[PDB]
């Protein structure tokens, strides 16, 4: 109330009506989650293969709000509709609700445990399969981790309710994927081996990523025993004819069901999905209509009517989906400070190949610096830096390397031959040297050998798997150190979160000891505090509701402290809070 | 054996039965009307539930079906009526 | 002269038999009876589904020999696939907008319909590199018209439910909030 939410500009708290609850026509059906629980992963794969209709995966809970709302969507708005999604849409193959930037961002900004969100959603969605985005050898963090950490995370995530693991590598490298695939198979869940699509397969001018490359990569992915082959189109680069040809050549190569995930950045997501559907794709990644379009996924309501009378229909209840979209439209208005720019079909993504989350994150990062007025120059430098690096796959975290490298290039007025000439003395950013040293793996075709020695001058490079060279982590001593740090015995999930995000988890624990469970608050109250003469009700437990009324905000004293006159549970309680704007000791 | 008791009353007598139940090692459930949201007895129990939504508050405290529904959904094993409202109610 | 058929209902849905395929065929015959040069098909509310788009254009292509001009909106988010369905059926001209002023209640993008039809049986006759350079101007000019922006726009398949054209959607919602019915605008759309 007095200092505002950090990172956004302090508004007043707008009056928001209650979001519209859906009027659902329930239909009891057997889902893929039931088949996995009773008969295992192979029967789920056979059920997917025996479905003539194209299956839908809901990316509303992870990817739609990662692309549009800067992954700031909270568990309160999720749990307001999780039961309605689980019951009204049993036709969904899975719901992607975890992984990616969600794990870090929830702890860092939302001050809620992603494990807690997973537990609440699993209790609220018993018949819907849960899908996570697994980033290969670096499961949710950016730095590389040992193999025991990866299998421990896979075991704990599978135990807590994650059923489908979309496992991908930043550079499409099999040694950084097959261990995670084996661990997911051993835990009794479904492994989704994923190819990151880049470039154009129908463009002869770029033969580095042609159809034979994807064919052999799919062959080696099928050789690892993964249940479902996935094709991640990170930047919406898959053109519809290219989609049809790629899905056909992947369908006549491997026997695995094909999962397609694309973005609507160029505005061609719906037609790309339909072209893959004609070629025989099995599951496509869609979002709800109110969180679709732009950098996000195509709408599931739109993709129903796009294939309504074709050879293959979409398996979804479109009336229930349209009813749930009313709630999603209502709760999108809470996240107005986190809204991105004005949406439009951006076909320039075919040039620079920036992922949408990488696009908006780099735009904010370049807007922090005064250089951000030439964002077109930044995008051109991104394209030319990607070409100079050897046309690498630009996804998290390799897209961050390209973005930082190009921003360093036009930040100090560098050029390709210029950075070749002066690269002996230049101090490159940490992402570029860590990429060229091999910490993100080995790219296809290798590094540019002259540029590699120019980028990293004295530090040792590695050509093998970074997980082989990772320092050994023992869970008992880490658990004891964490118990010393947080003051209580931690769970396996708490230790696992401490390993990958040490400072982030500790700062989350400090925020938990200072402010408590702020995830139970509603989003306008979470973001804008409390208004004068406002009444809110906070349900902290089943049967325990906190009645909080803000009666009067006092004037700041000479020490900068303000006294807020709250009415907690009928009784007056004066809370002293320091105003950061008011200078102290005056 | 009883583990949880609901009080189908308000005010002083509800707090008295809550204190007796806590001395006897029992969980306590409170019920309150919307107009009684600032009553002490709501916050003196382990669980509190709104009853008689939309009715007059005295009629809310005389709602047999809502009180029984709250006691059943809260896991309460017994109902203490206190005095006045439904203590002598045969139905 | 561009004689125009306004499209309503759903030709592929038998529960609405008034505007079936034969009605549009007879109307196209009547319009070709006049000296009209090009037959125009107006989809003011974006109701033409892509499967219906392929069916309607093909049944009009063998009925009349006039060129078919298709105009639609992507309010439902299906404008591009509708144009691609009509391109396979043999449509001649389609109505597109620049990318910075496309999407929502507007037309599907000119730049995105090129890449959708790229490497297909029929390409889109346009210079997409020149169109992308022009779209930078319209992106900058649209910032001048911030007070007239509709708001946060998403694909809306409820336009299949109420069949409100996009011009009527922005206008009628303005009057409902003006009189005091903006909070019940959903019930206005239901009725
Ligand atoms: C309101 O209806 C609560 C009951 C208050 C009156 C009843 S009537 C009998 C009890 N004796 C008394 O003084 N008050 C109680
Ligand atoms: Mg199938
Ligand atoms: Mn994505
Ligand atoms: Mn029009």
């Amino acid at each position: 109330t007095v200092n505002g939410f950090p990172g956004i500009e302090n508004t007043e708290k707008r009056h928001f009506e209650e979001p519209r609850q859906p009027l659902l026509n329930l239909e009891k059906k057997k889902t893929a989650k039931n088949i996995l629980d009773e008969q295992g992963a192979d029967a789920v794969v056979d059920y997917v293969k025996n479905t003539k209709e194209v299956l839908l995966t809901d990316t509303t809970l992870r990817d739609a709000h990662q692309s549009l709302l800067a992954t700031r969507l909270r568990l309160q708005d999720m749990k307001g509709i999780a039961q309605a999604i689980d019951q009204g849409l049993p036709e969904l193959f899975s719901a992607e609700m975890w992984g990616g930037a969600t794990f870090d961002v929830a702890y860092r900004f939302l001050n809620e445990s992603p494990w807690y969100r997973l537990r609440k959603l699993r209790k609220l969605m018993p018949n819907t399969m849960f899908q996570m985005l697994f980033r290969g050898s670096n499961a949710v963090g950016y730095q590389n981790y040992p193999d025991n950490v990866i299998e421990e995370f896979i075991r704990v995530a599978a135990h807590e309710g994650i059923d489908v693991f979309r496992i991908f590598d930043s550079l499409n490298w099999l040694p950084q994927m097959e261990k995670s695939i084996q661990a997911v198979r051993d835990n009794g869940k479904i492994a989704e081996a994923t190819i990151c699509y880049t470039g154009d397969i129908l463009d002869p001018s770029r033969p580095k990523y042609n159809i034979q490359y994807y064919k052999d990569l799919a062959k080696e992915l099928e050789a690892t025993g993964a249940h479902i082959l996935a094709v991640k189109d990170m930047a919406g680069l898959l053109k519809p004819q290219a989609a049809y040809r790629l899905i056909s050549e992947l369908k006549d190569t491997v026997d695995l069901p094909i999962h397609l995930h694309t973005h609507d950045t160029s505005g061609n997501g719906i037609i790309t999905y339909s072209g893959a559907t004609q070629a025989g794709v099995d599951i496509i990644d869609v979002a709800t209509a109110s969180l679709a379009g732009g950098t996000s996924q195509p709408s599931m309501q739109s993709i129903y009517y796009a294939l309504e009378h074709g050879p293959r229909h979409a398996s979804i209840n479109v009336k229930n989906a349209e009813q749930i979209d009313h709630y999603w439209e209502d709760v999108r208005k809470y996240y107005a400070p986190f809204e991105a720019g004005i949406t439009s079909p951006q076909t320039e993504v075919y040039m620079h190949e920036m992922p949408g989350g990488q696009y908006t994150n780099l735009k904010s990062q370049a807007a922090a610096v005064g250089l951000g007025h030439r964002f077109d120059e930044i995008k051109q430098m991104y394209r030319k830096v990607n070409m100079m690096f050897g046309d690498i796959i630009k996804v998290t975290p390799s897209s961050k390397v390209v973005g930082d490298m190009a921003l360093f290039m036009i930040q100090n007025d560098l050029t390709e031959e210029d950075v070749y000439a002066r690269g002996n003395e230049l101090n490159f950013p940490e992402s570029v040297v860590s990429f060229f040293r091999g910490d993100l793996g080995q790219p296809v075709g290798g590094f540019p050998e002259k540029l590699q020695k120019i980028i990293v001058k004295d530090k040792a490079v590695i050509t093998d798997r970074p997980g082989l060279h990772a320092e050994k982590v023992d869970f008992e001593t880490v658990k004891a150190d964490l118990e010393q740090k947080i003051g209580y015995e931690p769970g396996d999930h708490e230790v696992i979160s401490y390993i990958m995000y040490p400072q982030v988890f500790l700062d989350y624990q400090k925020m938990q000891r200072e402010f408590g469970a702020v995830t139970l608050l509603d989003t306008p109250t979470f973001l804008h505090g409390m208004r004068l003469n406002e009444k809110i009700e906070v349900q902290i437990e089943k049967g325990k509701t906190l009645s909080i009324r803000l009666d009067e905000i006092g004037e700041p004293d000479l020490a900068g402290n303000r006294v807020l006159f709250f009415n907690l549970n009928g009784q007056r309680r004066e809370v002293v809070i320091n105003d950061q704007s008011v200078q102290a000791q005056v | 054996h009883m583990k949880k008791l609901l009080v189908a009353n308000r005010g002083e007598i509800a707090v008295r039965v809550f204190r007796a139940c806590n001395e006897l090692g029992l969980s306590t459930v409170a019920v309150y009307a919307r107009e009684d949201e600032y009553s002490v007895h709501r916050f003196k129990a382990d669980e509190s539930y709104l009853i008689g939504q939309g009715k007059k508050p005295i009629d809310a405290y005389l709602d047999i079906d809502d009180i029984i529904r709250v006691a059943l959904e809260s896991g309460a094993d017994a109902i203490h009526p206190g005095y006045g409202l439904l203590s002598e109610n045969l139905e």
